[PDB]
């Protein structure tokens, strides 16, 4: 039997969802950060963003609303997870006394329907007649926003429209609203319904249906006195209001798609814009005023202000400053102003704040100590790149500009070698050109192998972290895989690469290549290439030997003395084998669609032999060997789950049991290793979330798991979700409560509550004896 | 159309990875049938229906021989290894079929233990073809264990109630001849719902 | 060209320049409304919504 | 017997929901509704074979040009 | 305790007529008799539902043109939903019938739809829909079968809501014919 321990290291930092209003008093501007469970309340000061609150969810924030009803001195909060659990929530302050009020709560999940492609879209109506929510295709949720009643009955109303892209509530409407943009054979499309919560179903809208552009992904539904929507495109942006239609169709949108948008003034007159290659336009709604006093919009004009951070979601807070919410690359606070600068842009960034987000690759190293772990990721993505340096938390950043893909440090060169990706452009004359400068083109010295990506090899200092060598790949080749290791009986240290061939006629690549480099005197020399017939997806040093995966195909290599590459083994039982895991002669592989499974090198026949498989349909996100018997996963779904080989027929022994279940809230892309607990491995997340796992005896994980029920009845939930929920095994085919898996974060919080409420917690044992076991279990990390 | 790699790529970024995304993209693995079919079933002649709903098993049908003997087999699957015999069991126990059946094997939306054997002829006979009637043939099969059974283990091929027992059933239908429905039919995940013409017959098997 | 005359919700917020504490909600519980899902099928809800302003079409004559 | 040839489906029309349409005109003794290999789903077309030829005939007379769910169905003969 | 409702439960160890039996061919032991703990036991259940009485008792209670109705002669049930929620059977019911015409006489040949709700934790059926009694001239037995069925198809197509993946009915079908057999969820083919 396996028992774990999983606890946070660093929580995440990409931000998801952003939100002002008037929530911690009628008088206060309030800035609402969402970072997946994690909620960040500010209080917009003269000083420039005061801290008030942080609470952790116990769920992924999927909507996050403020919404003033009738009757309220302030906004509520509307609050609506991953796992459907719905909430409205009330701060309340009394003095120095501080507590959220969940006002109701529910879950709202469905058995039937299929979640939809573009997520879950949380709405509430101008006039808080109802909430509205995009949970599941083909249906509409309505949770009718009623105060005098003891529950709000939420019903379902079909939507012919299967596939919706967006959907809001519109301003200045007698009966409640909908605007929403769908897709069908025939193209994308613009249709209203109105909302009837007597009859529990759809009345015609406002305005006839009307077609849009074939990219159209946005709605936003303009206040009054203008009325309508605006609907965002890849090449137009398009006003609809009854009869009136204004449309235009700037160039200077063309080249990046339009992923988020932000009220500027109440009157909807300006709105702020934020694309995939960070840049920061405001769109102008020319108004004009007619003789019966209401106003008309005349004109809608786009104007470019400058570059942000690659912008998840962007908040207006008060005097020229935005608030730019980063998920790819750090966040940040901007001022905008009327004069342009050196460069001629319009915005100045006045903060910066921290993103670890996405961490794709990171390995443990000790750069200036001998016992002292540091740990480097590959960070970010496209300009946002990054290199990122942690240690007991102090953040070195080394920015690349580029996407870092993979990292592998080598001791004996004093440098680690870094995958990394740039994008280049067809232009008038010659090949592709790169739009801006990042470390693939700003090396000391670079080579060659004897919109598109072109990817290299990056031999980084381990001092300076100064680039000082890239070696571009072959044109329409992608760098996989990274290892540095020494091979046979080989002297030197190498950095070994697997690359794919990708066209843009075919869908999977048939070629690829292993490429064994030395790095010396300051420039990378091609040692020998193996050629294969697919993409190296992983690569890992094997007792001397190389250990690969080429699309399905698990395979073993060995080093010549003459430096060449030689197949000794296969394993073809694989949909994909992405990740590779090995302890002795034992290897872990993950599969894309399949699970993980178990092989074990056989040196007597020179080939490998199915030890056994987990057989569920798991999607592999990242593996890892926690000992000889236990194989811990990550998976799509965001759960955490441990292997281990059933302990009479070969069968039997065949078949890997899951004995371990917890729901994360995370998606892991890298495990890496580096008395109360044992082992220790870390891992790295989307969210930039760092995790630590490690192992427990029966005793502890007795002890532990009884303190989790004690801490749950005394530690109160805001949403009122429980714990358990909250951490049970999920996904689409099956819910499952959490089993040999401790939540480090749950103990940890016992050291925080009061001494009357730890006897409490420690009744029928002494709060002492307890305080002594937590303190030495926040040292693991 | 979008590369794998390019597809690949998104996930690592996004952390969103579902098969709702590698809907259009080509299958990953394809292997033909007779490279993973045992040749000792040759003379056999089986009759393969698919996959399971996990792609552990994939299922086939005999209809060896005025009187046909029908039956239904479980292939253990992996991928371009040969499929190892699991399960096989003889359908519609104690029934004399003198025509061909248009069989239909169901698995129900969360219950895995369990299948469905929907068999019915063009038209039912009383050697001579008989009009305005027609014989429906029904058979609730559980499936092999998925892994250590304490139950299965006690024995003296012996497998227990819960992971090996079998239902038989058999109506005659009238004109119009009702419609088949697998997915209403089956829609409730112990249920079996079937028109007899006269009645619809709520139909619950459980082990406990 | 178009920027200038930006919303000015407080003044005093950013006139000075610049360069969060955990809540643990203690044992209170005060809530009085809950959020639940119609049960009833959305085919059958409208049949049955259909069919009951029927009945109430043979009301108003007899 | 008799062959005829059925199109202008809907993508979700299954061989169950053709055989329930088509069998009240006669006993039929095969029906093939074609399927896509590749993204697997129906062509929109198939073959319904009745054991009688007059039977084949009044399922024509009776269906061909009629809308199955807002597609004109197209029933057709064959060689 | 409807009239319209039947049921039956039996028990084994080792209307419609039941040959159950194990992977071999032994008939098991058909008994109710005590058996007490949860020692591995099977539970069979058989809930019927009488057409003939839903039809008579639906037009007598329901039916505006009730007192028009003499006799029905053939009818087609098409199941429209099943909810395992509320465990319903949203059942269609086609009917061929004879009826005296308004009171503008002579009994003519109709053909309506009544949709009724079935309770399979009560047994209890409820009236949903009692169609309008349309004429049935010079139209065969087959062609008005056949506009029903299609009727039940155009209304399920239109209420159709996309399921989890994990949630559907597998269905497979072999004819002596495929061409390859998919795994949709793990993208793998057999090629046949
Ligand atoms: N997803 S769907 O395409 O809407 C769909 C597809 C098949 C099924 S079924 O298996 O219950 N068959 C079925 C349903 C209704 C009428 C008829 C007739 Cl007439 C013959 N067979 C019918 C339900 C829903
Ligand atoms: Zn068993």
């Amino acid at each position: 039997m396996s028992y774990n321990y999983v606890v946070t290291a660093q929580k995440p930092t990409a931000v998801n969802g952003c939100v002002t209003g008037h929530f911690t008093s009628a008088e206060d501007l309030n800035l609402l950060i969402a970072k997946n469970t994690r909620l960040e309340i500010y209080v917009v000061t003269a000083e420039g963003l005061r801290p008030v609150k942080e609470v952790g969810m116990y769920g992924k924030i999927a909507v996050m609303e403020l919404f003033r009803p009738k009757g309220e001195s302030k906004d509520l909060l509307f609050i609506l997870t991953a796992k459907y659990n719905a909430c409205i929530l009330e701060y309340k302050q009394s003095g120095e006394s501080i507590d959220i009020i969940t006002r109701a709560h529910g879950n709202v999940q469905d058995r039937i329907g299929r979640p939809s492609e573009t997520g879950i879209i949380g709405i509430i109506d101008p006039e808080c007649r109802m909430i509205g929510l995009r949970l599941y295709d083909g249906l509409f949720k309505v949770i009718p926003l009623d105060r005098d009643n003891k529950e709000l009955k939420a019903f379902n109303i079909r939507l012919e429209e299967l596939h919706v892209i967006d959907v809001k509530f519109l301003y200045g409407c007698q009966a409640p609203t909908i605007c929403f943009v769908y897709q069908d054979p025939q193209g994308r499309h613009v249709k209203t319904y109105e909302v009837s919560l007597r009859e529990k179903e759809f009345n015609k809208g406002p305005w006839k249906q009307e077609n849009v552009e074939a990219e159209a992904s946005m709605v936003i539904a303009v206040p009054e006195p203008f009325g309508g929507a605006i609907i965002i495109g890849q090449e137009s942006i398009t006003y609809h209001n009854g009869d009136k239609y204004l449309a235009i169709a700037p160039p200077i949108i063309k080249q990046s798609t339009i992923v988020c948008h932000n009220r500027v003034d109440p009157n909807g007159s300006r709105y702020l814009l934020g694309d995939m290659e960070g840049r920061l336009f405001m769109l102008l709604l020319e108004k004009e005023e007619q003789m019966d006093g209401t106003v008309t919009l005349k004109d809608l004009r786009v104007e470019l202000l400058g570059e942000t951070s690659i912008a998840e979601c962007l908040t207006y807070l008060d005097n020229g400053v935005v608030f730019v919410g980063s998920r790819l690359g750090d966040s940040q606070l901007v001022k905008l102003n009327v004069d342009s600068n050196e460069q001629g842009s319009y915005v100045v960034a006045m903060e910066t704040f921290t993103n670890l987000g996405p961490i794709v690759d990171m390995c443990v190293v000790d750069l200036e100590r001998q016992g002292q772990g540091q740990l480097v990721t590959c960070s970010g993505a496209f300009k946002e790149g990054s290199l990122r340096i942690i240690r007991n938390l102090h953040i070195r950043t080394v920015p690349l500009y580029e996407s870092p893909r993979k990292i592998c440090y080598q001791e004996v060169s004093q440098c680690f070698g870094v995958l990394s990706s740039r994008i280049e452009v067809q232009d008038t004359s010659g090949g592709t050109t790169a739009l801006r400068p990042s470390a693939s083109t700003q090396a000391l010295s670079s080579s060659v192998s004897s919109e598109v990506e072109v990817h290299n090899l990056l031999i980084i200092d381990q001092h300076t972290f100064e680039v000082l060598h890239a070696h571009q790949f072959l044109q329409n080749e992608y760098a996989l895989s990274l290892v540095s290791c020494k091979l046979g009986k080989d002297p030197n240290t190498y950095f070994i690469v697997g690359t794919a061939m990708v066209y843009p006629e075919e869908a999977e690549p048939k070629q690829g290549r292993i490429v064994v480099f030395q790095y010396s005197d300051g420039k990378l020399q091609t040692v020998a290439e193996k050629e294969v017939k697919g993409a190296v997806y992983s690569m890992v040093e094997f007792n001397g030997k190389l250990l690969a995966s080429i699309n399905s195909t698990v395979r073993l290599y060995e080093w010549t003395t003459e430096k060449e590459l030689r197949t000794e083994c296969n394993h073809y039982n694989n949909i994909m084998a992405l990740y590779l895991k090995t302890k002795g002669d034992f290897i872990l592989v993950g599969d894309l669609m399949r699970s993980v499974l178990l092989l074990a090198y056989k040196p007597m026949e020179g080939n490998f032999e199915e030890i056994a498989r987990d057989f569920n349909p798991n999607w592999m996100s990242a593996v890892e060997i926690l000992d000889d018997d236990n194989f811990l996963g990550a998976e799509n779904a965001f759960n955490l789950f441990v292997c281990q080989k059933d302990s009479t027929t070969d069968e039997e022994r065949q078949h890997l049991q899951e004995v371990g279940l917890f729901h994360l809230g995370e998606f892991v892309n890298v495990f890496c290793h580096g008395t109360p607990t044992q082992g220790s491995v870390l891992f790295g997340t989307v969210n930039g979330m760092i995790g630590l796992v490690t192992s427990l005896s029966e005793s502890w994980y007795n002890l532990l798991l009884d303190m989790q029920n004690r801490l749950n009845k005394v530690i109160k939930s805001v949403g009122k979700i429980e714990h358990s929920f909250w951490r049970s095994f999920h996904t689409e085919r099956k819910t499952e409560p959490a089993t040999g898996f401790i939540d480090g974060d749950l103990i940890e919080s016992f050291l925080d509550i009061s001494r009357p409420k730890m006897q409490e917690v420690v009744a029928n044992a002494t709060a002492d004896d307890l305080i002594k076991v937590v303190e030495e279990l926040t040292r693991i990390h | 159309r979008e590369h794998v790699l390019k597809q690949l790529e998104r996930v690592k970024i996004s952390g969103q990875l579902s098969p709702r995304l590698f809907r259009k993209l080509p299958p990953r693995v394809c292997v033909s049938l007779k490279n993973i079919v045992d040749e000792d079933f040759l003379y056999a002649g089986h009759i393969f229906l698919g996959f399971s709903k996990c792609g552990r098993y994939v299922l086939s049908y005999t209809s060896s021989s005025s009187f046909y003997i029908y039956h239904l087999y479980w292939w253990e699957f992996n991928v371009h290894s040969k499929l190892k015999l699991v399960r096989q069991v003889r359908l519609f126990q104690d029934e004399e079929i003198y025509s061909d059946l248009y069989l239909t094997v169901c698995e129900w939306p969360s219950d895995a233990s369990k299948v469905i054997v929907f068999g019915f002829n063009t038209r039912s006979a009383n050697m001579m073809s008989d009009e305005n009637h027609r014989d429906i043939y029904v058979s609730t099969v559980a499936v092999p264990p998925p892994g250590r059974c304490a139950a299965c283990q006690d024995a003296s091929n012996a497998q227990c109630l819960r992971h090996g027992f079998m239902l038989h059933t058999k109506y005659q239908v009238v004109y119009p001849f009702p419609t088949f429905q697998p997915a209403f039919q089956l829609k409730k995940d112990q249920v079996v719902l079937l028109n007899t013409s006269y009645s619809l017959v709520a139909c619950a098997v459980s082990v406990h | 060209d178009f920027l200038k005359g930006l919303p000015v919700y407080n003044k005093s917020n950013f006139s000075r320049f610049h360069a969060p504490s955990v809540y643990l909600p203690t044992r209170e519980y005060p809530s009085e409304q809950i959020i639940v899902t119609e049960k009833t099928n959305i085919l059958l809800r409208y049949l049955h919504q259909q069919w009951d302003k029927k009945n109430a079409a043979k009301k108003r004559d007899q | 017997r008799m062959r005829l040839y059925v199109g202008s489906l809907h993508f979700n029309i299954t061989e169950d929901m053709l055989r329930g349409i088509f069998e009240p005109f006669g006993r039929i003794e095969s029906i093939q509704l074609m399927m896509d290999s590749e993204t697997g789903r129906s062509k929109g077309y198939g073959f319904i074979t009745f054991s009688d030829s007059e039977c084949a005939k009044k399922a024509l007379e009776q269906l061909n040009g009629f809308e199955l769910a807002g597609r004109p169905m197209k029933v057709g003969h064959v060689t | 305790e409807p009239g319209y409702v039947n049921y039956t439960k039996l028990y084994y160890v080792l209307s419609l007529p039941f040959v159950v039996t194990d992977l071999r061919g032994r008939n098991l032991r058909p008994m109710r008799e005590r058996t007490a703990v949860q020692g591995q036991y099977l539970t069979v259940e058989q809930l019927t539902l009488d057409f003939e009485y839903v039809i008579n008792e639906v037009i007598r209670h329901d039916a505006t043109w009730g007192h028009q109705f003499c006799s029905f002669s053939d009818y087609d049930i098409v199941i429209l939903e099943v909810c395992p929620e509320t465990n319903q059977v949203l059942i269609n019911i086609g009917l061929l019938l004879l009826a005296f015409p308004s009171p503008t006489l002579r009994p003519k040949t109709y053909h309506t739809s009544l949709k009724v709700a079935w309770d399979l934790n009560t047994g209890i059926f409820e009236t949903v829909s009692v169609g309008d009694l349309t004429e049935v001239k010079g139209q065969t037995s087959g062609s008005v079968w056949s506009s029903y069925r299609k009727s039940c198809v155009d209304m399920v197509m239109k209420w159709l809501v996309p399921e989890s993946s994990g949630r559907y009915v597998n269905r497979m079908t072999n004819e002596a014919s495929l061409k390859v057999l998919a795994d949709s969820e793990r993208y793998t083919w057999i090629v046949l």
